[PDB]
């Protein structure tokens, strides 16, 4: 396949994919546990824009 | 303005943009697989760049080779 | 204002412009086939450039070859 | 990366990406300012179909 | 275009794309008429995850 | 402001100006035949230049040769 | 002859002279399929200005 | 504006940003493990950078190696 | 602002000024005969210069010789 | 140094550090703009307890 | 290139390309501001003749 | 001048530039009295194509 | 222990920790006798902000 | 987290964290139920010193 | 803007920021233990920096070593 | 601003100033006879300079010898 | 003689002293056929200024 | 904006800041003991710096050693 | 702003200032006799300088000798 | 030099060298803005005593 | 060149090239602002005499 | 002065500068009384040509 | 003694300590005959400020 | 402090710091009770000289 | 701003300031006798400097000697 | 003597001390025939200022 | 801005600041004894500096050794 | 702004400041005796500096020695 | 040069070259702002005496 | 001072500075009582020449 999950997201190095730091929500990823690649936004922004229009 | 050259020497190198401002979080993380090259400037939004995984890097200060485990 | 030189050493090289600003997406990807050369500046809209495929690249920091 | 925003959206030649023609909403693009590419619909249709099922 | 609908979905061989078996909704595809490729999930899961966050 | 020097080493070299701004299209494409030379600046309108066909090229970064299809 | 078609137009490398990308009108050439040389504009602009005046 | 290169020569290197202004505290500390590299500018918010742990460092003034333990 | 030197190595060399702006046409072409020299700046009106015919050319980037026929 | 302000306070994702939501004080952070980390409470609790005893 | 705009149009020496003489439209150029060269008419005549036939 | 009308059109040998043969419109030139050179078409085609676009 | 008094305070070299210079209160340290490390402020500011709130 | 409450306080072995011995306040801990580690004092002393100055 | 590099060659090195302005006091004193490195700029608030204890120092003027008491 | 040095190596060298602006005409043409030297700047009015006849020329780009037939 | 015609005028290289380009008045010299030297203006301006005063 | 490096080669070195302006007094004198190093800029308030006691000094003009 | 050095190698050398602006006339000509030296800037009024007679000249572009 | 102004005058910590507290003259420094050091009085007393005797 | 404007015109010392003395036209130069040199008259007289004869 | 009237004109030897021969206007000088040198024509022709253009 | 007269004043080189130049008061020293060192002002300013306050 | 009162004055051994001898003012100290050191004069003379000039 | 150095190698050297502006006259003429040195800038008032008599001269362009009449 | 005429005036090289150029008053010296040294102005300005005051 | 380095090679060197402006007087004169070093900038108030007595001086133009008799 | 170094090689050297502006007189002359050094800038008031008497002089253009007697 | 303006005029220390003391003309300099040196009078006297005799 | 009145004028030996010889004005000095030195004339001539010009 041309596009993999690794091409869209990357696990946050700070919270090791957890989203919380010993209870409190992670700063770096902002509670998402993953940080998105440019390819990821590209699609997400695209979809979010035109969906249900 | 000032920029960096990053050539991945293995699959799954991450170039991580750290946010400019009072707070320091990762707004973005680009993946590079073995051999891909990213050329990234410091911006109104990126005031620090973190590289992890084996990569060859060129800056205004000269070359440095990252060795990162993943 | 800075620029990069990119010579494709194979067919299907991509130069991808990543968007300047708070959000990072790719607004454009130029294709190069073996031997074509692109000369691209950083702009009000491109704050990072990604190269994939075998290519010879010249920057203000010197030569680097992508694979 | 393999697919860019250029691959999904193309600026409408009629309204030069504005979405309005001297006040009134553009006919060609249908107030979108952009005409979606086949690739664009491919995904948008795909997602719209299977999301929240 | 890099990725087409054929890259994401394939017609369900059981229901021949119908989604129902003589009235009752199809088991194999689960009423979808189409079965998803690895590439299909990759996107769908990605989107479903990050949309509206 | 910056410029490039382009000398065609064959007929039918194209120098293509890619548009400055949010959108990236080719506003212009100059043809060069074997030996002609174009000297082009980056402008309010050109933020990228594409060369195709065998050509000798001079930039502020040094010389680079484009190869023919 | 001093001026050829080659001296006026060049086929758009993106759409290979088609003017459409898998259905949707091409961005680069803007549905023209060709992009014009300086010599091309020189004449076209000249003509367009003085014709029917 | 200036920047520094820091390559960690061990796990658990810290790059600590000290706050610009009248008061000096540390608003942030980035962790680096063996081999990771950070490239950090001085900013409207960082007027000093502290490195602890074994690391290779490049500045405008040349190379210096920070020693851990 | 930049300028170029062009010495014609044959009769009938043309230096063609391409117009600055959204549209690219040629507002002017100067003729040079064997040995004449033109010294031309980039301007509010010229953002590209095209040379055709055998000529010796000097730019900020160094020498290049345009080839005629 | 071993502990930074980042380790003590995390910007509230709801009010993006503001402390107010279009005028009215933020619910999540409770008008603080920042959510205290476990490390934060550890010290604050400790101090509040033993101070002036 | 073999033919330039200079080869087609020449600025009218009377109105220095203005087209008006202190308000009133210029006699020499006939409000055009430019006098067309022989090469200019050559093409304009040619085109006007054969266009849309 | 580089290009003259002689370079674009040639008098039709059949009707000697008349355009009619003893009353009825000429076959060879098709009532034009002049036949076009390759150079002529090159321009005409070019212009016809791009004018008013 | 991870953080020592040394990591929070440093004795003022001017007043050798006294806080007075032959009677009058010391300028450098401002009568404190110690000047604080970044780590020191980090905690003090943190505490002072959130205590009794 | 680098430093936990266990790093600052330790339950008093005499009163098992109670603070009273069959009614009367505990001698060892001095009614605190917890005894402080060197690390605990380090912080407390530091803060007590510089707070509100 | 200018910075200095300071590498401690022993425990308990102090980097002291002296206040910009009419009055000269120490607003801040950072401690470095053997091997730690501080990179400090001059700022709207620091117009002089004092180093005490054995340390390796890099400035725009070149290297200089502070000796221990 | 930037200037040129022109030394005529024969009689009747012409230094021709081409007008700055949309239109390109010769506002001026100075004659040099063998050995005379002109030093001319680019100006609000001259954006190109043409030399014809044998002459030795010095520019910011280095020396070039014009060979012109008259 | 100290001042020759060659010191006042120079034949326009473009129109070879004609003043017209295949009919239309020359651009370079502006219909004058000659371009004046600095010495030429010097006198012409002088005379034109003070004559008949 | 310029600065000076001063390393004391003995105890009790003084770096004295002379006041910028029409009047010249010393607003401040920093003491250095053997080996301490001061890095001092010229400022809105210091337009001259006086060094007394044995010291090694680095300026934009090169090294000079005071005695 | 640029200037030229001109040393006359004979009597009766002329340095002629050509007028800045749309029109080009000579506002001034300085005479030099053998050995005299003139040092002249380009100005709001002189945008070209003409030298006639044997002279040694120094410009930002290097030496040239007129005859 | 052996004695500096810093050795004679110290900025009053209460009024930050102002001499007034929100309008009214400062108590601590007594409207002086500066507290005189022992060295300061040494000289001032000395002089005041012996001057014009 | 052999004759310069300086050789033809000299600024009038009385009016410093103005031509008016605090409003009223200058006596010395006679409203000219410049006094003509002998060389100046030589030519002016010469021309005035022989022109249009 | 570089050029004097003697450089431009010379008294006509026939009419001794008079311009008339016993009443009737002089043939040789053509009523001018003065004959022109090559230098004289050079200027006169130059001026006559370019004046008021 | 720590501070000498030479550390406070220096004889004016221009008037050799006189204060007058052949009758008229000296410019350099301004009639003082001595120029003060920084150490000199330091004390003088200090005293003048605080004396009789 | 570099210079103390003991550096400037010394108690007069004759009057034991009194300034009077059984009523009448002391000869040795001259009613001052204190005698001046070289350092004392140096300052006093300096000040006395330059004060209010 | 630019200056020149002029050392007279004989008595009676003249340094003449030619006036900046439309008109060119000598507002000033300084005399130098053998060995005296003048250091003169170009100013709002001097846009050309003439030297006559034997003199040693230093400019930004290098050294040149004026010869005596 | 310390100051000579040579030190005050210098003969104008243009008019060789005459003050007129073939009749008309010299530009360079402005009819003075001499240009003044710095020493010259120094005295002249001094005198002109204070004389008859 | 531009500064000078002055190291006294004997006792009683004087560094004298000459006033910026129309009038030229000595607003200040710092004493240096053998070995002391002064680093002084040109200022809004000092447009000339005079050194007298034996001293080693460093300027942007290079080193010069003053020899002054006192 | 530029400055010059002047070391007197004899007693009674004069450094004379010539006034900036339309008029040129000398507002000031500093005397130097054998060995004294003056360091003088060009100013809003001094646009030329004259040296007379034996002196060693350093400018931006290099060294020149003024000769007395 | 041997004599400078400094040698002739000295700024009046009372009015610091002004010539007025808070409005009213200065006593010391007598409204001159400058006090004339002996050298000054030497010349002024000399000239005033012998001028126009 | 460089130049004294003695340097400009010398008492006339004939009239011993009087200016009259037993009533009648002195011949030698011409009623001036003083004769001028070369230096005197140098200045006087200079001034007389340039004053009020
Ligand atoms: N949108 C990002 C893109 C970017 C530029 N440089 C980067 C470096 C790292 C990561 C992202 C980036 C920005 O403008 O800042
Ligand atoms: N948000 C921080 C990011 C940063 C830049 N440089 C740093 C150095 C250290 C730590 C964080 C940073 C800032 O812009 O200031
Ligand atoms: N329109 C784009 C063109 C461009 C510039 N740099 C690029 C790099 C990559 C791709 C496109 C571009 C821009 O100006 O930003
Ligand atoms: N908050 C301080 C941090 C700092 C910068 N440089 C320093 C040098 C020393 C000590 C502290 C600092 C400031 O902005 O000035
Ligand atoms: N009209 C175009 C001309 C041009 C400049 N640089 C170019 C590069 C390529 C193609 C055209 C151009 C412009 O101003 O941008
Ligand atoms: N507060 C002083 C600190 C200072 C800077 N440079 C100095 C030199 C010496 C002594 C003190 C200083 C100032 O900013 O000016
Ligand atoms: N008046 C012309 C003079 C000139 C300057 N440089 C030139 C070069 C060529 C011809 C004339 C000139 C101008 O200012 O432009
Ligand atoms: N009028 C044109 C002149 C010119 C300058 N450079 C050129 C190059 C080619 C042709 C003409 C020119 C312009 O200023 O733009
Ligand atoms: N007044 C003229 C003086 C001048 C400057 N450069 C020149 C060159 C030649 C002749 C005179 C000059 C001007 O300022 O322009
Ligand atoms: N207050 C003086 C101090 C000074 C600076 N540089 C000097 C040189 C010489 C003498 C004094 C100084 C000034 O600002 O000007
Ligand atoms: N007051 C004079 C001081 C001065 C500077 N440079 C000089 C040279 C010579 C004589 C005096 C000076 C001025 O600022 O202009
Ligand atoms: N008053 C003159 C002094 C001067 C400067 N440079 C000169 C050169 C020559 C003669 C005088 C000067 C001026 O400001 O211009
Ligand atoms: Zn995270
Ligand atoms: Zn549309
Ligand atoms: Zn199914
Ligand atoms: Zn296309
Ligand atoms: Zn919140
Ligand atoms: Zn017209
Ligand atoms: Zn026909
Ligand atoms: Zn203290
Ligand atoms: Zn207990
Ligand atoms: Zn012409
Ligand atoms: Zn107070
Ligand atoms: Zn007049
Ligand atoms: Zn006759
Ligand atoms: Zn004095
Ligand atoms: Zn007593
Ligand atoms: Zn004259
Ligand atoms: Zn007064
Ligand atoms: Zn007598």
């Amino acid at each position: 396949m041309v596009i993999a999950t690794d091409d869209l997201e990357v696990a946050c190095p700070k919270c090791e994919r957890a989203g919380e730091i010993e209870g409190t929500p992670c700063p770096a990823c902002s509670g998402k546990g993953v940080i998105l690649t440019a390819q990821g936004y590209t699609l997400l922004d695209f979809i979010q824009k035109h969906l249900n229009k | 303005s000032d920029f960096v050259v990053i050539k991945a020497l293995e699959d799954g190198v991450n170039v991580i943009g750290l946010t400019r401002g009072a707070d320091t979080r990762f707004h973005h993380s680009e993946k590079l697989d073995k051999g891909e090259v990213l050329i990234a400037q410091f911006t109104e939004h990126t005031s620090a760049i973190k590289v992890r995984g084996k990569a060859y890097i060129q800056t205004r200060h000269g070359v440095i080779e990252s060795e990162g485990k993943k």
